[PDB]
């Protein structure tokens, strides 16, 4: 393994990356170790951090693919988009639009 | 003025594999380690799953992190100091932030970075209210194979008189 | 010709409930119970979650029972012994299956058989390696109101001089 | 609650049931206490003990009605049946009988 990476122990993966690639830290049972990718795997987001680029889990119910913590941009089939988020049916305050799928 | 310290007390870190049988049952097969709890933490029995912690897992980010299940027992390899020029965060407040983040004991391998121990033996800044200890040599690379090769284990920090 | 025994041991059952911030961490408070050691196991600290067991869960029916996460602390409330007139197994008994089932202690609501605690202190079968636990009054039912309520709660039975 | 108990505790729930019915250990969450059935839930099966009647979890995969802890009656909708067990695809050594899906 170890690919992408700056410094890489036996134990812990990578610890820093190179310069334009995604720290990510696989969990895979008791243990934890970094890798560091091109683009980040389904299911996480990218955050280009002043001190280093680092993946973050989705965590927006229906979601797709996320962009940031609290921003979906494409939601699931059969979802409404609102205020970046995903919904079964339109919250109650405002009513789907005509021909699009937003609310 | 001050004299040699009182030896810091053994952390008698027992680690528990365990067997599933189909109907029901556990057998376990025990595995005694041992390290030193240090003035950073308590120095108190503690016992929980054990989980591997990757040292840079642990900053201040802000950053919303998974959800890991409340009593867990952190277990975290430090790195060569000059790897890490700029650490994110003391080794003091990486043992502060796994506590936050349901961490019940933590443990540290500082087996490659010895200023660690007396940087945990400072006590400076505030000491935790769960056990933070320290090992190395053969203890601390017995504790890392299991994390990698076993699938779970339970860790036993205990304290005898 | 023995005496007057020598009184048990505390076992002060810490008891922590624990809620969830959505970034990852977690506040705690804690709840400190008492009880008394037996000579029926350890005399040693332990952690772990909590899960009821009802009585008749513990029987050796060798019928494949639930898998239940290794390191978990039992708590088994008895009920008057007349209710049971024939029971499949021993307190003693019960307490030794929880642990083949992967309890890493045990703790007995007494309040109700005062019986099983000489039961208990009998120590005539064979002694377990993880403590086994009697309270009652107050504690206990203190105890079993978290039980009831709570959605998670995790257990320090914890040992001092 | 509290049905079906011959006696019956707030701890508890019941202790033993009456003479026909079925002993249940509910779980839920930390809490499990007992139930006394006239059949059992779905996704178990009841075993007339001498002593007492109780209900056991089926634990074979793909099926629908467990009878005993190792045989199962109705399979999956698309699964074959061989020596009480079921099959997506019906395992080396026999194959599928013809108008049947038996093996």
């Amino acid at each position: 393994i170890c690919k992408g990476c700056l410094s890489c122990s036996k134990d812990n993966g990578c610890l820093r990356c190179q310069p334009k690639l995604f720290f990510y830290l696989r969990r895979e049972g008791m243990r934890q170790y970094g890798e560091c990718l091109q683009s980040c795997p389904p299911g996480y987001y990218g955050v280009r951090g002043p001190d280093m680029n680092r993946c973050s889990r989705c965590r927006i119910e229906n979601c797709d693919s996320c962009f940031s913590r609290d921003f979906c941009i494409k939601c699931k089939s059969g979802f409404y988009s609102h205020k970046g988020q995903c919904f079964e049916e339109c919250p109650e305050g405002f009513a789907p639009l005509d021909d699009t799928m937003v609310c | 003025e001050t004299g040699e310290s009182l030896a810091k007390e053994t952390a008698f870190v027992e680690v528990v594999l365990f067997e599933s049988s189909p109907n029901g049952d556990y057998k376990t097969h025990t595995t005694e380690l041992q390290g030193r709890f240090s003035r950073a933490g308590a120095t108190i029995s503690a016992e929980g799953e054990i989980v591997q912690m990757h040292p840079l897992g642990l900053c201040n980010n802000n950053d919303e992190e998974d959800l890991y299940e409340y009593g867990w027992v952190g277990v975290v390899k430090l790195e060569q100091p000059e790897m890490d020029p700029k650490p994110c965060l003391t080794v003091l407040g990486k043992a502060k932030r796994a506590v936050q983040r349901g961490a019940t004991a933590v443990i540290f391998d500082v087996s490659d970075n010895p200023d660690a121990v007396e940087q945990l033996n400072q006590g400076l800044e505030d000491p935790l209210k769960r056990p933070v200890v320290y090992m190395k040599g053969m203890d601390a690379i017995k504790l890392m194979n299991i994390v990698n090769k076993q699938k779970g284990a339970r860790a036993r920090i205990q304290h005898r008189p």
